[PDB]
RNA sequence: AAGAAGCUAUUAAAAUCACA
RNA sequence: GGUUGUGAUUUUAAUAGCUU
């Protein structure tokens, strides 16, 4: 039991840091005052997906204007929007005012254009 | 007969959650939400009305 | 009468209007007079002075006090050394001929009609009725228009989340005024005047206009005190949500206008330090913006509270674990090296970085949260951090399984007639798709409060004695009693096992090394909120946090000792430990009766207790549990042990449903301590309202010299010193104890005060707790669910959703609880989930439901009777269908009797 | 006498309910 | 995947004790 729970905790620890985007992290931390960055503003300063569940169709339109979307001081581009059900929505429905229809927590799958 | 009814209700969801009618929202929170506000009802025949529009959506998938 | 006014409208141009001739108005007005006979802050009637309308504004008003012929000299001298600053209003001063002899007259010019402190103490001791001052200043601000008024609710703060816009509008006016009285002090100090600055010599318009008391000195040797000019404002000062004009950042962070570095700002010391300084440069407390500098546990309070008041202006991104990169198992990985908390400030992790080593940083936050990508949700006024690689994935509430022999045996029994007064009224209500998340939005109840710091240290020390019986301190490892197999051990250690493994896992010697190490750093931790199957009243969802394993294992090994004694001791005023049964309800119900004179009983209950939590006061009942670590640690390692716990229980990152959050504040049940610092929160609060009560008694009026000795006492230690004398605290300890008895049980308690006294407002009513929850707990406490039992033989109306009936035997009189009997049945129809195989759970269900329902055996109504029989009847049909511990009324009876 | 059960608690674990 | 507290009951086991 020992061996395997922390054998488990290394391996959960490992895959944290193969999925860290270490570099991302670095080039923004140490500029800070002693490379010290809340925990809570990290991903959206270095993280390259961006998710955002909106409300309903009012909230789609705030967040974006033209497929992109501006949040932590950067551009974000829309690639693929889900509804609840995690079916695909293509931008063509949510768009059109007919989403009244859809199902309204639409979840969208952003991403960072430099 | 509130309680007649009332009781009624939970199995309907039963059956229901055993479809997994979870799968779409819309139906679940449909129904869930006549669920719970018959649950609350005071009056018999409003209870008895949304017990009926329980009992046609769930005919509808069997 | 004209001639008078000619006077004053030579210069007025004559635009004014008397309110019923020359003669003085008849008004009550609110006041801070500390005096040798008076010393209070109620209201009180003072017809010395006339008051004009001026038709020019809308509501600008000229009033002239028409006395002290003797001390125009003193007022005019005074006017005019402080008349060249900006902060006071402008005075006129002449003599008037009446009958026999003149007297002098100062005019004030367009003074507005309620002084500063007319507000504060009506925002304070608010009430539904009789509010007609509180509506008048809010049209007269222009904060709403009189129709605003027609939502009868609409002073309710969680029915009407607009009421904290109205509100906000206030906050300009606050501002203003401390301003105006950082100029004033100024002035005073230069001019070279003494005194004392309280609300009633200040206007809305910001002005002050009342010098009578001050005293004349060298120039710039004045010294003025504003002790109790501040401090009675704080609740309002927080409430208003003033300094709002102040925030660092200006832009939204979705907005376009705005900047990816400016994130990373988290300091803030100099802007706060500036802050105070700006508007609090005459509060002569030295002001700490990191605590950890605090030298006294009372400092922390005074700091924090302050703290806690400029965090409005500060980001809410700014707080949260203070993470860095470092260079870990040869992967340089982001480590936790600090935590900025809300009110503590910014803390530093002591040591820088073996399973006792490495298995924190599979726990920390630090590592996963970098690791995922960015997540926005909408859904939730509270923040939202980031979401895991999978995705977001919502989970739903499946309804109980409904028990159809059990239904019709109560339909055989004749129970659900027609006849009304008795039906099911709890059912397993299910919940949408993703009810978590949604009930985690009504955190966003838990706006910030400040407390006022001068009157509730008083309070700290007085609560403070109520838990000086008990006994606490650190205790190793092995001495340490676990609930093994804990259910649960948060999100990032559930997967792999139950808490058990992880305790069998570490060794006793590794578990200690990892306390002394929580002894001198921060170690966050998540919380993975989560549902709860279970029955209710209500549509309502419930979810619970269950608090990671190193918390609890830490955090029991910090307050198990104290804890321990609080559920041994007996006969105390918290209750958390005692029984119901064997007659134990009696006895807590006879000695809560006890020693009162003229007792009725009262209750009540904190709505959305649990998110309302003003944060604040939680950590102030984190202090109290941990003061009892005199010996074994020293302060440093005290203050890092209560950081530690509001780092774990109050802003911990929160999962749920794959998205991660940062909970605003609020209490989290999953914690060891949540009844327990519940109930120092209620005693808190009970007591307040005591202090809040009593200082606005009429002293004047009074003729209980005790009562007046009292609170002369306790005025002159809130504002009028520095360190509370003890003498005073145990004499007031001892009077609350004797005409104002609490029962306390977690977050809910009974109260047996003395009518007399209370009717005097010498002792803390209803509507006491109804000002207090509102300028402290920022919640309305709806008169409904409160109540009030003028004859104590009858019980209390409810304790612990538990009636009490009185019964008479040749054991005597006794009081027996009796729940619900509809919860009961339902209780006996609904289950959770699919009964198991063996029906023998059944039993175990059905007889203790009878144990708790064997009480309606003696109630009066025919028809709850029925249902305890019918529940034995029912038992006894189950039991047959498969004796006399379940089978015999007597063995119910027994767990009834005495010993 | 052993032994045997019955009873009695104390301890431990599980299971289950009520309460916050 | 379904929390932590504090009571209570039932079973089970151990522990001794008592009685027959
Ligand atoms: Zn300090
Ligand atoms: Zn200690």
């Amino acid at each position: 039991r020992k061996s395997k729970v922390v054998s488990a905790m290394h391996s959960l620890l490992f895959g944290m840091l193969r999925r860290l985007d270490m570099s991302s992290v670095d080039t923004i931390l140490n500029l800070a005052k002693d490379g010290v960055v809340p925990l809570s503003v990290i991903p959206a300063v270095s993280a390259t997906k961006l998710n955002i569940v909106t409300s309903d169709i009012d909230s789609y339109n705030r967040i974006q204007r033209e497929g992109c979307v501006h949040y932590a001081g950067t551009i974000w581009n829309i690639i693929d929007i889900k509804d609840n059900d995690g079916k695909v929505v293509h931008v063509k429905e949510v768009t059109a005012q007919n989403a009244e229809s859809l199902s309204w927590p639409l979840v969208l799958g952003c991403e960072r254009i430099v | 007969k509130l309680t007649d009814i009332k009781c009624s209700n939970v199995v309907l969801l039963g059956c229901l959650s055993s479809m997994n009618v979870s799968a779409n929202s819309t139906e679940w929170a449909y129904c869930v939400d006549l669920h719970n506000k018959i649950n609350l009802c005071n009056d018999p025949e409003k209870a008895q009305e949304m017990l009926l529009a329980l009992l046609a959506f769930f005919l509808s998938k069997n | 009468d004209m001639a008078y006014l000619n006077r004053v409208r030579g210069s007025s141009a004559a635009r004014l209007e008397p309110c019923n001739g020359t003669d003085t108005q008849h008004v009550y007005r609110a006041f801070d007079i500390y005096n040798k006979d008076v010393a209070c802050l109620g209201k009180f009637l003072k017809v010395n002075c006339v008051r004009l309308k001026n038709l020019d504004k809308h509501d600008a008003f000229y009033v002239v006090k028409r006395c002290t012929k003797s001390a125009m000299e003193h007022e005019q001298s005074i006017y005019s050394r402080l008349e060249k600053c900006g902060a006071v209003a402008e005075h006129d001063f002449f003599t008037w001929k009446d009958g026999r002899a003149i007297y002098g007259n100062v005019c004030r010019k367009d003074l507005t009609e309620y002084t500063m402190m007319d507000l504060c103490y009506a925002l304070r001791n608010f009430d539904e009725n009789n509010c007609d001052v509180l509506k008048s200043i809010l049209i007269k601000v222009g904060a709403c228009e009189e129709s605003y008024f027609n939502n009868k609710v609409w002073f309710d703060p969680v029915e009407n989340e607009d009421i904290h816009r109205v509100y906000a509008l206030l906050g300009t006016i606050v501002s203003r005024a401390m301003l105006k009285c950082v100029k004033f002090c100024d002035a005073m100090v230069e001019q070279g005047i003494v005194g004392v600055v309280t609300l009633d010599n200040q206007d809305l318009n910001g002005d002050f206009y009342d010098f009578g008391d001050f005293t004349c000195s060298i120039k710039g040797m004045g010294i003025p005190i504003c002790t109790s000019y501040y401090s009675y404002m704080m609740p309002v000062m927080g409430m208003t949500n003033c300094l709002a004009s102040e925030c660092f950042v200006k832009s939204d962070i979705f907005g376009e206008d705005f900047k990816s570095y400016d994130l990373l700002e988290y300091d803030f010391t100099e802007h706060k330090t500036a802050l105070f300084n700006k508007y609090f440069k005459y509060w002569g407390l030295q002001y700490h913006p990191n605590c950890v500098d605090c030298s006294d546990e009372q400092c922390i309070v005074h700091c924090a509270n302050f703290n806690t008041l400029f965090s409005t202006t500060i980001p809410i991104t700014a707080f949260g674990p203070l993470c860095r990169k470092c260079w870990i198992d040869g992967v340089p990985l982001v480590t936790t090296a600090g935590y900025h908390f809300k009110q503590l400030g910014i803390v530093w992790n002591n040591d820088l970085n073996s399973i006792n080593e490495l298995l924190q940083f599979c726990s920390d936050p630090a590592l996963l949260i970098a690791s995922s990508p960015a997540l926005v949700d909408q859904r939730t006024v509270c923040f939202s951090v980031a979401a895991l690689g999978t995705g977001m994935t919502n989970q739903t509430v499946k309804p109980g399984h409904f028990n159809k022999e059990f239904y019709d045996f109560l339909l055989e029994q004749g129970f659900f007639s027609e006849g009304s007064e008795l039906t099911l009224k709890h059912f397993f209500f299910a919940q949408k798709g993703d009810a978590a998340v949604k009930d985690f939005d009504y955190y966003r109840y838990n706006r910030p409060t400040v407390l006022d710091i001068c009157q509730a240290r008083v309070v700290y020390q007085i609560v403070q004695r109520y838990f000086d019986i008990y006994e606490g301190g650190c205790i190793t490892a092995k001495e340490v009693v676990v609930t093994n197999l804990n259910k649960s051990a948060g999100y990032p250690l559930n997967k792999f096992g139950k808490a058990g493994l992880y305790y069998e896992s570490l060794s006793y010697e590794e578990q200690d090394e990892l306390y002394a190490y929580t002894k001198r750093n921060i170690l966050p931790t998540m919380t993975q909120l989560n549902l709860k199957y279970a029955i209710s009243g209500k549509e309502r969802a419930r979810t619970v946090g269950g608090v990671s394993l190193l918390s609890t294992m830490t955090t029991r090994q910090y307050h198990q000792k104290h804890l321990k004694s609080i559920v041994n001791t007996r006969g105390a005023s918290v209750v958390i430990g005692t029984t119901k049964f064997y007659g134990g309800w009696d006895n807590m119900l006879k000695n809560l009766i006890d020693g009162v004179e003229n007792p009725c009983l009262m209750g009540w209950d904190y709505p959305k207790c649990d998110r309302a939590l003003p944060n604040m006061i939680r950590m102030i009942s984190a202090m109290i549990l941990g003061s009892k670590h005199t010996t074994c640690c020293s302060s440093t390692d005290r203050f890092f042990r209560l950081c530690n716990e509001l780092a774990q229980v109050l802003t911990e990152v929160v999962y749920s449903n794959g998205g991660f959050y940062l909970k605003p504040g609020g209490t989290t049940s999953g914690d060891a301590t949540t009844a327990y610092a519940n109930s120092v929160f209620n005693i808190f609060q009970a007591v307040s309202a005591n202090v809040n009560k009593l200082l606005s008694v009429d002293s004047n009026v009074c003729h209980n010299l005790e009562v007046k000795q009292l609170q002369r006492k306790l005025y002159e230690c809130c504002y009028r010193s520095t360190t509370v004398d003890d003498q005073f605290v145990v004499e007031y300890y001892g009077y609350l104890r004797k005409h104002f008895s609490m029962m306390i049980l977690s977050d809910d308690g009974v109260v047996c005060y003395n009518n007399d006294y209370a009717s005097l407002g010498y002792v803390a009513d209803l509507n006491a707790f109804k000002a207090v929850l509102y300028y402290q707990n920022n919640v309305f406490m709806s008169a409904s669910k409160c109540w009030i039992e003028p004859d104590i033989n009858k019980g209390p109306h409810e304790f612990c959703s538990q009636h009490t009936m009185q019964i008479v035997d040749k054991d005597g009189t006794y009081y027996l609880p009796y729940p619900d009997p509809s919860r009961i049945l339902s209780a006996g129809v609904f289950v959770d989930d699919v009964v198991k195989t063996d029906a023998v759970v059944l039993l175990e269900r059905y007889v203790s439901l009878a144990i708790d329902a064997y009480p309606l055996s003696k109630h009066e109504n025919p028809e709850y009777k029925k249902v305890f029989y019918v529940l034995l009847d029912w038992v006894k049909h189950l039991y047959k269908t498969l004796t006399a511990k379940f089978w015999d009324e007597s063995f119910y009876a027994n767990m009834y009797e005495k010993s």
